[PDB]
């Protein structure tokens, strides 16, 4: 329903393509960022 | 009895009556997700006190985010009369963001603004009673105060913030402290002796979900309709005799906006949005022979006597033209917020609507400055010809004349009020459109 | 433990409330809506504006709804504080919208008092005050611009908004008649005020614009709206000195199906009094001194909450002979019928009887449909007006039965009932379904 | 220029607001309904009505459903202005609602008070004192009707209404506890008023007539209605004197789905007195004058907003030996909670906890099922009675864990809690499906 | 209190007059529960 | 003028080896523990 | 930190297992020998895990 701005949607496409840690399932990493 | 009307059925009442979709006696009440609501404390990182600015990191204890309290205890220093909102004041802004994005910011401007246009009936009395002292109480008496916060997600639970889905980006608020709060650490300019530091304590209400809606939350996108606070200071002018001067603001708002409210204050009494007069209530020793119109007699510092107020006229204009031919400040004042609220807006708060009902939440209406180039707000002012301590003028004058004292009303502050779209996918979320 | 603690406290009572559910309250909708803009311009006033003067407006037909009506005065008092009651309102006297050539509803100011006076229940009501009347101490020689909004069908609710782009061939006007006498602009109870200015009039009207797309095809299609309108006649009360607790028996003189009766006794000389004056604070001009005069009042607190000064102890409606409910007090009327019905508050000397479940709202929720009912009655008896105004002992401290002698300058009673019809536009012309 | 200077701002951002429309703000449809009518006739009260005595009704079989009930007072006072606090409310001690013959519900004259001091909010509040107690300086030997509404589950909305129609073969009663001691009708404080009026009743109820054909499917078919039951037990407090913040452990008896939790800490001899009393304005009789006495409330102005004078510290509740939220103080639960939860101002010394997010509804909003917690415990510390209470520097002027010496008189804690069950109609009888 | 003699030359079944300012009563209770970790989370499998 | 408490909180923690922590984050743990449970509440000393 | 209020210590994950947690202090005493008792004990007053 929402329309694709270029003006505007550039912040959003940017932050939801930021590179996260969604690869520590059952992982030893000694830094995790609070995740939940 | 009553079947002497009931038989009484004609024709015209067919569009009443005939064929019956509804019987209002026996309703049927919908089933609804388990759930439980619990209030934590927050911890906050920084030092609490007077002028200092801190942060909370809400935990993730819960599902959902609902309301967020802030609640200080503080110790006054004067007199019955000598505060006027002191919680709100000292909280002078809050800022919202998730993952270091910002979504909003309130600040205590906004809150008594908010305070004195949409909250309304006794509701802002018990308001009045979270953040002030209403009893006379006098020197040295503490009082735990209670500042309900107003972010989007704050009074309707069905907009509550979704932590099982913002799984990386965390939730912040960033309290700014105030430097001078009225009775409890100054009086006027003047440092109040021994006065106390605030003491803080944010409160998160969360709620908790039964186990098929988390599993919902958890792996469905979510798509929530969303408010912002858009807001710069201003500064004007108004003139103290022989003209009317005129004023062109040039506004920098985006988004779909459902209503623009502005008010015109003191910056060094809180919440001072009219001039100061030698009659009841609108100046310290109002009435008396001690009667001083720079100083206002605190706890009445908000009145209704519009002919206070600075503001003569006001004209919208969107892109070089006219949205509405221009109209006398009053009825911003009075009449907008009947036809859009329903409640009694003091003297220096203006507002105008793009919504039909603003006040609520379903949109109603709104105008995108996102499409307008030139956004300006004309406005008119009173002469500020009356000499405030004589009643004889204050209270006799004519409609497009105010007090000496309102040349203080420097301050001018225009919020925008608009919505905006909160799109959570894969554990985290912003805000869709930018500027 | 908290919330999780509470969370598994599930069990047999849960299942007709958490069990097989239906919705959530975690995740609200919004709803995508017509494009529209709204806008707001003045009208001009085709006749001179004055004191007892009949003029009448056009609404300009520049968009394509209209929502909201404002009138404007500007006045200036030639009396002290608390010498004004809603100048404003008791000014904009006469009030009716005709559509096409035929009338389809008035309101008077005695109504708009009445309004404001029951359905209006909180903040509004001062708001109210605040834009109609001085509410601040102002002095003689004030001057102050009112808006007093009218209340037709369409003013509060977009859902009806009147629209001018399907009336291609009608002309829709706003006629006003101004009171001759306002108390406290020209008029000190029944003395001329020397130096009474004409107010400054316009009407200030909301207009609603919609998109192209839907704005053709809503123009295009006929409609039908369920609209409220108001019936009203005059009538005298019965008010007797003393001895005896007077009755009348009214005939009613209403049709179409109605949601409430609504009745007030006022004293045709002081606009909006409809309780006795006495001796008692807020009661009478200079109550509680020894200047205090129980035959005029302190006309800024002319509104009050006291019974003990209503002429009315009860009231009966009768439907064709038979008693729609047992005879009540008038207490019953003022107090708690509206706290059943709209939940707020009414002055004293304001009645109602609802027919409908909740008339404050829009919805349809019961009427009592008089184009069907041949003869249906009011029966009202009166207090016994032994009461001596000047006396507060008397006033404050008697018996519910008795009211004060002033009570017999109540001598004009006015009778109201809110009904629905349907208000059909086809073609470029419109007018209601049904007559009366 | 103009409105459409902003329609046709159509821009990328509004889209998701405007694009395919599913609502029209401005052409609305009303749903069509059955017709009914709404009549309110008195019942016989079988037994001698009077101070201290019980008596009881039983519905006249006039309608298909009920939907409200008024019982009305006529009073007279032997005091003057400020003496009287909701005398009416006082009087009518206790109601029980019985179905069939079991027990459904059974307020008490404290449950109302609490209830009006939590949810009945807005200028709404003063026709409930309208209805309840003199509010115009009324003074000694003044007689006056009152209006007292029950407050059942299907008392504030026709969607819970009785229907007796589907009840042919059960009785439904109402039992009215009357009391013995009313504060300035025959007493004054605890000294008898000689001379003191016996008070006379009626009891009043609002039938529905329903037409043929929704009437037949209310008495041929079974109903399953969702209904509100109040539980309460009168406990008793342990307020400290000096040195000391006493606490207590106070074990609950709740079961069934509950919305929320609410307290107070009472003055027995003093009806609706929820603080503690001070020489300072409306705190207690003669305040500010060398007459005050603080040990005797200026009855007229019971109620206060001062917190100072409010006795509670801090609360926490347990729930099955966990702790169910954090430790609030006092401030807490008569603020932010009823802020938040209803909207509207609580008087001081009343608190109310929610587990419901809108608990003045009916639509169920969350609830805490005490059916499957074994040991609820509400647990208080109370602040230190040590300000002298005819001091108004100390009283005015002191900290947050202190009161005044005369909170403790505040020897009674009422703990309300109100829940859902469910009342099944079949075949003519009615009755609730979980009992506990 | 203020004479040992008194104090120190008694009953079991008496005590001192100072006695009644230990005015509160503290019940402690230690018990077992199951900390079970799976997948990341942690919690406690058996509580009311 | 008594001085504000300096406080730190001081943590020892364990640090395994390359298989003991591979197995470690990845298998399911379930540790038997103790907690306490507690409310306060007030006593009865008498008198005389 | 102060006397009489609230903190919080989040755990960092700097190691596998975490085992013995202290909590240290440094404080100035205002009495003199034998008025003091466990001040360091009565000064963490509710720790929650």
């Amino acid at each position: 329903p929402l329309v694709d701005n270029p003006f505007s949607t550039y912040p959003y496409k940017h932050v939801i393509t930021e590179t996260q840690p969604t690869q520590a399932k059952n992982q030893a990493i000694w830094g995790l960022v609070q995740m939940g | 009895g009553g079947l002497s009307q009931l038989v009484a059925y004609g024709a015209q009442d067919v569009y009443l009556t005939g064929n019956p979709q509804i019987t209002f006696f026996k309703t049927v009440y919908r089933r609804y997700t388990n759930f439980a609501i619990e209030s934590i404390q927050q911890t906050i990182n920084g030092s609490v006190g007077f002028g200092n600015k801190v942060s909370t990191q809400i935990s993730r204890n819960g599902d959902l985010i609902t309301d967020i309290v802030v609640e200080f205890v503080l110790t006054k220093g004067g007199n019955g009369g000598t505060t006027y909102y002191p919680a709100e004041e000292l909280l002078q802004d809050v800022e919202l963001e998730i993952g270091g994005q910002r979504i909003d910011k309130h600040y205590n401007d906004w809150f008594r603004t908010y305070d004195a246009l949409f909250r309304m009936n006794d509701d802002r009395y018990n308001y009045r009673r979270m953040t002030d002292w209403v009893n006379n109480e006098l020197v040295g008496a503490q009082k735990r105060f209670y500042v309900p916060l107003i972010f989007f997600f704050n009074q309707t639970p069905g907009l509550a913030l979704p932590l099982i889905a913002l799984q990386y980006h965390e939730v912040k608020l960033y309290f700014t402290l105030a430097s001078q709060v009225q009775g409890v650490n100054y009086n006027g300019s003047s440092a109040i002796a021994g006065a106390a530091q605030p003491t803080m304590s944010v409160w998160v209400d969360y709620i908790f979900l039964d186990t098929q809606e988390r599993t919902r939350f958890a792996q469905l996108p979510h798509e929530y309709l969303i408010e912002q606070l858009q807001f710069t200071g201003s500064e004007t002018a108004t003139p103290s005799a022989t003209t009317q001067a005129s004023q062109n603001i040039r506004l920098n708002f985006n988004h779909p906006t459902k209503y623009l409210a502005w008010n015109f204050n003191n910056p060094t009494n809180y919440g001072q949005y009219t001039a100061l007069a030698n009659i009841p209530g609108a100046c310290s020793g109002a009435g008396t022979a001690a009667a001083t119109v720079t100083t206002p007699d605190y706890g009445n510092t908000g009145t209704y006597n519009e002919q206070l107020a600075v503001l003569d006229s006001a004209k919208i204009q969107l892109n070089g033209q006219d949205r509405f031919a221009t109209r006398k400040g009053s009825y911003f004042n009075k009449v907008q917020p009947y036809q859009s609220i329903g409640g009694v807006t003091p003297a220096g708060v203006y507002l105008y609507s793009f919504a039909l009902k603003p006040a609520g939440r379903q949109p109603s209406g709104t105008c995108n400055f996102s499409r307008i180039d030139n956004a300006t707000l004309s406005l008119t002012y009173k002469t500020c010809s009356i000499d405030a301590t004589s009643p004889a003028a204050v209270l006799g004058n004519t409609e497009t004349v105010t007090a000496n004292t309102a040349t203080l009303l420097t301050a001018l502050n225009i919020y925008a009020k608009n919505y905006n779209v909160l799109r959570i996918m894969s554990g985290m979320g912003g805000l869709a459109y930018a500027n």
